RNA sequence: AGCGCCGUGGCGCAGUGGAAGCGCGCAGGGCUCAUAACCCUGAUGUCCUCGGAUCGAAACCGAGCGGCGCUACCA
């Protein structure tokens, strides 16, 4: 099941967006 | 005011330090999760597979923190032959308040038994839940013997796929099928490229990954985004390792055996030879429990050719001077882990890639060496690892008599010659001697496109024995 | 040097001449490469590489080399080719560089 | 890490036990109506840094610095 994948990827995206506004 | 080293020493002392293993603990009462076993030795071997120029050593150091050498001044950047070694202690935070995903953490070898929680606001310690050994496998088309030997040694797997590159990677399928060969379903798929991947493109790549792994034996393999350069998404990896991977059956009644992948010569230059050390066999114990000062012998040993063309095999007798785990000197060996057995074997014997995948048996046990082996092999329909431009990916041919094929018998990489071909069985003649103990699942590779290509799995059913000369 | 000089016009304009600007089609350019047959390649200050003929009153009267600022007249019927009309001796070229009739990205200094 | 090699004036080299070297560069001058060729003269240092002997050290040696090559990543 890919359910644990989506939450972790969303957390990754949020971390990247917050820490790196240039991206 | 206090120096950071003093802070680390205070944490280490408060964390319990490194308790010394008892000289002779009650062996029948010990389990791979016991405190005397878990504090100083790993119990699960986790291998890493992936394409070249993808990043596995970076992922390994992100997870464990122990760097792979990537040595030889020419293999520093391109590829590695010998497998990498890493050690991570899995810790869990006892407090119910902190969220479960970040409760776990993989810490270095010298980390204390109960180190402080680095999360701000949580004054809790860490509980050592599991010790695992992280080993890097070479994902290169010619580097298959070492990769297959590692897969034999491995108990858990980690597949690395780059999202930004092509979704179907044939070397990833090669490694996955090689793992399926050797009865290993505990695979955690990990996406290396999540920083540079879009919202919908990542979803499409994950859908393609799910599409690819449908007909393979592995079905419920967890898939988790990770980062190798930012060094994030490691705690979830620890949680998945703890949960999805249970302890393989490995306990104390089985006979003691060793499978050596690498050999090291312990001789520091410059200093006078008066203070030197013997020879180190870097081997995993897939079965058995060892102690300090035991009597062992490498069954294949020295290979020699007489003037009459006869292959003589000398079992390398050796007294185990010591056994080295990741951190310090141990007194007993936990099965299912890579250990450096420093014995009276010659450092010259442990100089080159000599003791690469060789079986070692303690005195009182007789693994059997063979010259001609009666094998039972199963092939696949299509060759894996071939990049065809959209036309009927390479088709596997039936094996022909008198053909040199690379057979990895558990750990022994030998060039077998076909004597006869049957419906499911074959006769293999070995110039390099190889052993057989119980099963020793065998990986088959053929020379087709100028390099070894995996074709299927096989099992030994019989063999023509040779009696070693003492 | 040589006995050629006495046969010449003896046109001695050594004193500082008044530099001539660009007029409705005459434009500044830079010699990029020297070709044969008395023809040169001039990168004009418009992103184009025109082929400029070494021209009358200029053929064997002044000697020009690679990397020389130049004034060249175009031809409306054929834009690709043109004619070199005047040559600036590296002093008024500096003046045009400060005034910037040409993009200053073309920096050619000794 | 050890061992082999080395320490331009801009580059390649030489003697290193008696003190700034050659060639190739660069500047100026000379020959030529003119250029190249050729000839003449320089202006560039810590012959890597700290010490020992010595009228003398850069050499000879050692208490080190930095860069290359063989052992080869030397748990
Ligand atoms: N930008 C970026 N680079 C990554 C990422 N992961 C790995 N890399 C790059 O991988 C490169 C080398 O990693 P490494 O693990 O040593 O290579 P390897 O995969 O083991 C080679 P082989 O497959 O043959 O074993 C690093 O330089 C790193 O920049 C990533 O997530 N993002
Ligand atoms: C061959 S891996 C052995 C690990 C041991 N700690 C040494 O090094
Ligand atoms: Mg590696
Ligand atoms: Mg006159």
């Amino acid at each position: 099941v890919g359910l644990p994948y989506s939450e972790l990827l969303s957390r990754f995206f949020n971390i990247l967006r917050t820490n790196n506004p240039e991206l | 005011g206090e120096t950071e080293e003093e802070k680390r020493k205070r944490e280490f002392e408060e964390g319990g330090g490194l308790p010394e293993q008892p000289l002779n603990p009650d062996f029948s009462k010990l389990n791979p999760l016991s405190a005397e076993i878990i504090n100083r030795q790993a119990t699960i071997n986790i291998g890493t597979i992936g394409h070249v120029a993808h990043g596995k050593s970076t992922v390994v150091r992100a997870i464990s923190g122990v760097q792979t050498v990537r040595f030889k001044d020419e293999l520093e950047r391109n590829i590695t032959i010998k497998l990498g070694y890493a050690n991570a202690k899995i810790y869990k935070c006892q407090e119910p308040t902190c969220p479960e995903p970040d409760c776990y953490r993989s810490f270095k070898s010298d980390k204390e038994i109960s180190p402080k929680c680095q999360r701000p606001g949580c004054p809790g310690r860490y509980k050592l839940v599991r010790h695992v050994s992280f080993v890097d496998c070479p994902g290169h088309d010619i580097l298959m013997s070492t990769m297959l030997s590692g897969a034999a040694v491995m108990d858990a797997a980690l597949l690395l796929i780059a999202g930004n590159e092509s979704c179907p990677q044939p070397q990833t399928s090669e490694h996955l099928a090689a793992i399926e060969i050797m009865k290993l379903k505990h695979v955690i798929i990990l996406q290396n490229k999540v920083d540079l991947m879009r919202e919908e493109s990542a979803l499409e790549h994950q859908k393609s990954i799910l599409k690819f792994i449908r007909g393979t034996i592995a079905d419920g393999a967890p898939i988790v985004p990770i980062s190798a350069q930012l060094k994030y998404n490691i705690d979830a990896v620890n949680e998945f390792i703890v949960k999805t991977i249970p302890v393989p059956p490995r306990d104390f009644m089985i006979s003691p055996r060793l499978i050596v992948i690498r050999s090291f010569d312990v001789n520091k230059p410059g200093a006078e030879i008066e203070d030197l050390k013997g020879g180190v066999a870097g081997g995993s114990i897939l079965n058995g429990v060892f102690k300090l000062g035991d009597e062992i012998e490498i069954r294949p040993g020295i290979v020699t050719k007489d003037d009459k063309g006869k292959i003589q095999c000398k079992p390398i007798f050796s007294n185990i001077v010591s056994l080295f785990a990741e951190q310090n000197d141990l007194k007993f060996a936990v099965p299912g882990g890579l250990i450096g057995v420093g014995t009276k074997v010659d450092p010259t014997l442990c100089r080159a890639d000599r003791l690469v995948g060789q079986v070692v048996g303690a005195k009182g046990h007789l693994p059997n060496i063979y010259t001609d082996i009666e094998i039972n092999y199963f092939l696949l329909r299509r060759l894996l690892g071939v990049k065809t431009d959209g036309q009927k990916q390479a088709k596997v041919r039936k094996l022909e008599p008198n053909e040199v094929l690379m057979v990895n018998i558990g750990s022994t990489a030998t060039g077998a010659r076909v004597v006869a071909v049957k419906a499911d069985m074959a006769r293999l003649q070995l110039t390099s001697p190889a052993c057989t103990e119980i099963n020793e699942k065998i990986a088959l590779s053929r020379r087709i496109e100028k390099h070894w290509r995996l074709i299927g799995w096989a099992t030994i059913k019989k063999g023509t024995t040779l009696e070693p000369i003492a | 040097g040589g006995k050629k000089g006495r046969r010449g016009k003896n046109d001695s304009d050594g004193p500082k001449r008044e530099l001539i600007y660009k007029e409705e089609g005459q434009e500044y350019a830079q010699i990029t490469k020297m070709l044969g047959n008395g023809r040169v390649e001039a990168s004009c200050f418009d992103g184009n590489k025109r082929m400029a003929h070494i021209r009358g009153k200029l053929r064997k009267k002044v000697w020009m080399g690679q990397g020389d600022i130049i004034l060249v007249s175009l031809r409306d019927f054929q834009d690709d080719q043109c004619d070199v009309v005047h040559k600036y001796n590296l002093d008024e070229a500096r003046t045009l560089k400060n005034q910037g009739e040409l993009p200053e990205n073309a920096k050619i200094n000794e």
